[PDB]
RNA sequence: UCUGGUGCCAGCAGCCGCGGUAAUUCCAGCUCCAAUAGCGUAUAUUAAAAUUGUUGCAGUUAAAACGCUCGUAGUUGAAU
RNA sequence: AAGUUAAGGGAGUGAAGACGAUCAGAUACCGUCGUAAUCUUAACCAUAAACUAUGCCGACUAGGUGUUGGAUGAAGUGCUUCCUUCAGUACCUUAUGAGAAAUCAAAGUCUUUGGGUUCU
């Protein structure tokens, strides 16, 4: 009874799109249906940043970024908790 | 509901932007 | 049996559990401005008021009958 | 493709009317829906409408009374003789007491009442009540 | 009889400054208490009288954690057999209970139910004035006029509303689930509202509105 | 006339927000370049005038409410209620009043007022189960089911919709015997306005 | 009410009585005093007949013409 | 549209005036003389009043005269034997075939000449139902390269 | 939901169902109902069936839009 | 896509298969390896939940937010935004529109039943 207006995902005016495999299971999905994480952390917590930057030099020497940008597949976006159930009426709502 | 906010009723009772000009030249 | 109203906006007659239709009456005025007993009335059917048009219509009817120089 | 532009004339006309925006544009105009308004005009159903010529096949705008509930083209043009006229009226109209079937006749178009008083049904064309 | 008052059509219609229920009717005023259907259709008095009924009683289930809570809900139809027709239904946990209830609900819902003639101004109307399309769920009902010599030729339950409506006679043809006599029910009814919604030819000319008894009658409550 | 003329115009019932909406095209005048729609306020004032001959037709002045849901609405609905025969519903709308014959409040009227159709937009509802006209301050971006009557002006301001209700009050006041029209007023403005 | 429109210019092409968007000018060079007649939304390039030199650049609108020049609309 | 989608209304409309505009001073014999210098010269009519209409600034041949371009041009004799989109049809069918013939794996190629030469045997099929084309005119997919005279 | 017998047996029952100790459904008595010198049963057929749909069905999810486009026959075709 | 034929390619993955685990069993899920295949060329095959589960053409019916590609007019700085418009493309709300409902701006304009046509 179709649950969702969009199918699950988000393909309009296209045939095929190419599928990527989840950075979690491995499994192929959709690109236009994978749920995609571009996280931004720091290597280290707060107390080792502080380490860090007592243990080098130069006074203003900035900790590095990670860059990860994962992508998962739909049950384990769910398994990890990136998405939940939500509700009939919340499903619609996006942002 | 008693008189303790009767006296307070009392006491609580005691150019222009460009296109209005042309707007308002413009109505009469 | 009886006649039921028709809308004055769309000519539509007005069933009886309309519930949404209204009448709407318009006091007269004299030569130094105060309201006269008689009056004027109008008819507007549920069905235009619920889509919103209802105030557009009333302008309408209103600038026929002279009760304003609105019209749009 | 168009087709038959008297079946997109009333249906446009009973959508407008069904908004009952008091007056509405017909693009294609004909002869034939002329003579079809026209008698919807002296059958009181409308009111004054007038046609716009350009050099393309004109438009019309008519006045709407709010007054019409349905008016509709019957596709295919079937070929009625005067007998079954009887037969087919009380399948299309609403009630005999009011509503018109319009015919094309080898006199003209008319209704199935005329049509009756002056004999000679033709093809059938629409109807509006 | 003693009931007191509550809305102003109520109070109206008490004192009898109030004519007739066309009145209320033609100002599409909503009727709250049965008490006003009960002034207009009391058994003396009157011409014609309100006979009641009750077509269908059915069970219903909510199936909770312990056992079903079986309630009943049951239709009645409100006839006056002169163009006035209702229809009730009232859900309760015991029969008697949802048949007031329907009751009640059923005088409510009265509607007029406008009966055309169909060979003569001199004969009373016996039939309605049109082809009359009802739809309620997947049930459609059409009503179509007959000849005068005629019964109701329906299901039992067209018959006993038509009956009820004070439709002599008339064509009935049904399509989709009539099992289902509850939308059964509600198609034909709503058919016979819409019978005085049409804009028959004859309701052209322009008639004006008469005042409406809220204001009409404003200075009677007024005092009150 | 000319005087009264001047005394809206100082006040900023004029300027409406953005959302111009469809229905409200003839009722604005434009959109400032800044990007915030302005109203003919001639159209206003002519709506006021027919909206006050609206209501001076209720003969049981008691028969109209005037309903608010904001906290700067309620000290003026309040007031013009108590100036004029109406009564007003502050605060809060209990959304039964209108429909339900059991509760104690019901007071079903002839006549709604309302200050804002998107707040008040449950009274707006439940007129529309019982034959109520309802007459509406609306905005630029203001819905208009349900009404019949619409002034066009500004239901943000505190300033707006004391003076709208102002001028609703005084011209009701001139349309009963009450004043002549040559009078100048003496009750203040500002004394419709939240503190 | 769509007989007497008014402010149908806005409108885009084939409004109620469809009427083109383009016209005819004549371009007055300044310095070369020539007479010719040239189409708004034109597709070819031009050349004066007192001076050779070119006028309009045709595009897929109405033309950018030259840096100067007085044009005038040669509708009667 | 024929083949794909998009209704696409993009188009020219006449203006109301059907007679000559006003400041036009030019005479008829001289726009015909101009017309067949031009056809002449070698143009196919569509193009020939599009240069009449910008160079010339004469717009709607058939104002100026009271007939059609192809008409004077049929009228002259000198009209080819081949109308315009027929011809047009044919030298695109040719130039993708051609093309074809070297890659052979345009499979979209392909499916452009089929609804290509689609298009081509209707509109023979109607010009051959008007009297304007030979009744024998086949357009055979062989020799095409040359038909084009 | 009268009275006896039988007690998942015998049996009844077009369909839903009844029958294991209170059987409103079996076997009987009484009573009652319907049709009536006629009343059942079987098969076929028509209406019911707008469940063959020209009038007049349905095709997202109940059965059902050809994977897609071209295309001949066929069907249908602007205004004047 | 898989599969078939013949040449080439052959890293990684990997129907088969072989092991190691888990389990009562495990021919499976997990792990190690691994043939065909996956890739190219030339031919076949003609099928998929080949799905928006919604055939194509046409008319009409409502607001708003976007966004893609053009065209029009004006203004911040020869450069850029806004306005109008065409054609795509989604979304939100609304239905005295529909539907059995989920829902649908088409699945609406259908017992007030007939725009044309094909398939089932």
């Amino acid at each position: 009874p179709k649950k969702r207006r969009n199918g699950g995902r988000s393909k309009h005016n296209r045939g095929h799109v190419n599928p990527l495999r989840c950075s979690n299971c491995g499994r192929c999905v959709p690109k236009d249906k994978a749920i995609k994480r571009f996280n931004i952390r720091n290597i280290v917590d707060t107390s080792a940043q502080r380490d860090i930057k007592e243990a080098s030099v130069y006074s203003t020497f900035q900790l590095p970024k990670l860059y990860i940008k994962q992508c998962y597949c739909v049950s384990c976006a769910i398994h990890s908790r990136f998405v939940r159930v939500r509700s009939r009426e919340q499903r619609r709502v996006r942002k | 509901s008693l008189k303790l906010q009767e006296e307070e009723r009392e006491r609580r009772l005691d150019y222009v932007e460009p296109d209005t000009l042309r707007m308002i030249k413009s109505l009469g | 049996i009886y006649i039921p109203r028709k809308c004055s906006a769309t000519s539509r007659l007005i069933p009886a559990k309309e519930h949404g239709a209204v009448q709407i009456n318009v006091g007269m005025v004299d030569a130094n401005g105060v309201y006269n007993g008689k009056t004027e009335t109008f008819a507007i059917s549920g069905h235009v008021r619920q889509n919103g048009e209802s105030d557009a219509c009333l302008n309408r009817l209103m600038y026929e009958k002279k009760l304003l120089s609105f019209q749009n | 493709v168009r087709m038959s532009v008297l079946a997109d004339c009333l249906k446009t006309i009973n959508n407008a009317e069904k908004r009952g925006r008091r007056q509405v544009l017909i693009r294609p105009s004909s002869k034939v829906v002329i003579k079809f308004l026209q008698y919807m005009q002296k059958k009181g159903y409308i009111g004054s409408f007038e046609i716009v010529d350009d050099h393309r096949s004109g438009k019309i705008v008519v006045n709407l009374l709010g007054r019409i509930n349905k008016c509709a083209v019957i596709s295919p043009r079937y070929d009625v003789k005067l007998d079954e006229i009887e037969k087919i009226i009380t399948s299309i109209l609403p009630s005999r007491l009011f509503g018109h079937l319009i015919l094309t006749t080898p006199y003209g178009i008319m209704d199935h009442e005329e049509a009756r008083r002056k004999h000679t049904g033709g093809k059938v064309l629409g109807f509006f009540f | 009889k003693n009931w007191v008052p509550v809305t102003k059509l109520g109070r109206l219609v008490k004192e009898g400054k109030i004519v007739s229920i066309e009145e209320i009717y033609l100002h599409s005023l909503p009727i709250k208490e049965y008490q006003i259907i009960d002034y207009f259709f009391q058994p003396n008095e009157c011409s014609h009288p309100l006979k009641d009924d009750v077509v269908k009683i059915m069970p219903v289930q909510k199936q909770t954690r312990a056992g079903q809570r079986t309630r009943f809900k049951a239709f009645v139809a409100i006839g006056d057999g002169n163009g006035h027709c209702g229809l009730g239904v009232k859900c309760a946990k015991e029969v008697a209970t949802a048949i007031r209830g329907a009751i009640i609900s059923a005088k409510l819902s009265l509607i007029p139910v406008r009966r055309g003639y169909w060979g003569n101004k001199i004969g009373d109307p016996h039939t309605v004035p049109m082809k009359v399309s009802g739809k309620c769920g997947s049930v459609r009902i059409r009503l179509v006029p007959a000849p005068r010599g005629t019964q109701i030729v329906g299901a039992p339950t067209t018959k006993k509303m038509l009956n009820f409506a004070g439709i002599k006679d008339c064509f009935s043809s049904s399509c989709g689930k009539t099992k289902t006599k509850g939308n059964f029910l509600r198609a034909i009814f709503n058919a016979l509202s819409k019978t005085y919604g049409y804009l028959t030819p004859d309701l052209w000319k322009v008639t004006n509105f008469d005042k409406s008894p809220y204001e009409e009658w404003s200075d009677f409550l007024e005092t009150y | 006339k000319e005087e009264s003329i001047a005394k809206m115009l100082i006040c900023k019932v004029h300027i409406g927000t953005k959302n111009l909406e469809n229905k409200m095209k003839r009722y604005v005048y434009t959109r400032a370049k800044d990007g915030v729609h302005i109203i003919n306020l001639a159209k206003t004032y002519e709506k006021l005038q027919l909206a006050a001959r609206i209501i001076v037709a209720i003969s049981n002045p008691a028969d109209v409410v005037v309903v608010s849901a904001r906290p700067f609405g309620s000290r003026a609905v309040l007031k013009f209620a108590q100036y004029t025969g109406a009564q007003a519903i502050a605060g809060r709308w209990t959304p039964g009043m209108l429909t339900n014959q059991i509760i104690q409040k019901f007071t079903e009227p002839r006549l709604l007022i309302v200050t804002d159709p998107r707040t008040d937009a449950q009274s707006v509802k439940e007129s529309a189960y019982a034959n109520i006209p309802v007459i509406a301050l609306c905005d630029s971006d203001s819905p208009l089911e349900h009404v019949d009557i619409a002034i066009p002006c500004n239901n943000k301001g505190k300033e707006s919709i004391a003076l709208m209700y102002w001028l609703l009050a005084q011209e009701v006041l001139y349309l009963k015997g009450v004043i002549p029209r040559s009078e100048p007023w003496n009750v203040m403005v500002d004394m419709f306005l939240w503190r | 009410n769509p007989d007497p429109v008014e402010e149908s210019k806005k409108h885009k092409l084939k409004r109620l009585i469809p009427t083109p968007n383009s016209y005819f000018m004549d371009v007055k060079c300044p310095g070369c005093l020539q007479i010719t007649t040239l189409f708004s939304h034109a597709q070819n390039v031009v050349l004066c007949g007192s001076c050779n030199i070119m006028l309009c650049q045709p595009t897929g609108g109405k033309c950018k013409l030259t840096e100067g020049c007085s044009f005038r609309k040669k509708i009667e | 549209r024929m083949y794909g989608k998009g209704k696409g209304i993009s188009s020219s409309t006449l203006p109301y005036k059907r007679k000559q505009p006003s400041w036009l001073k030019q005479k008829p014999s001289e726009i015909e003389d101009a017309i067949i210098k031009l056809a002449k010269k070698g143009q196919t009519p569509s193009q020939i009043g599009a240069t009449l209409r910008d160079n010339y600034g004469i717009p709607q041949v058939k104002s100026v005269t009271g007939n059609k371009i192809l008409r004077i041009l049929r009228a002259q004799g000198i009209a080819t034997t081949i109308p315009e989109d027929l011809y047009f049809l044919i030298k695109k069918a040719v130039s993708m075939r051609k093309h074809l013939e070297k890659n052979k794996k345009d499979k979209d190629c392909k499916f452009r000449l089929i609804l290509t030469e689609s298009k081509i045997h209707r509109i023979s099929r109607y010009y051959k139902r008007k009297k304007l084309l030979p009744s024998n005119w086949k357009y055979q997919s062989s020799t095409a390269s040359a038909l084009i005279a």
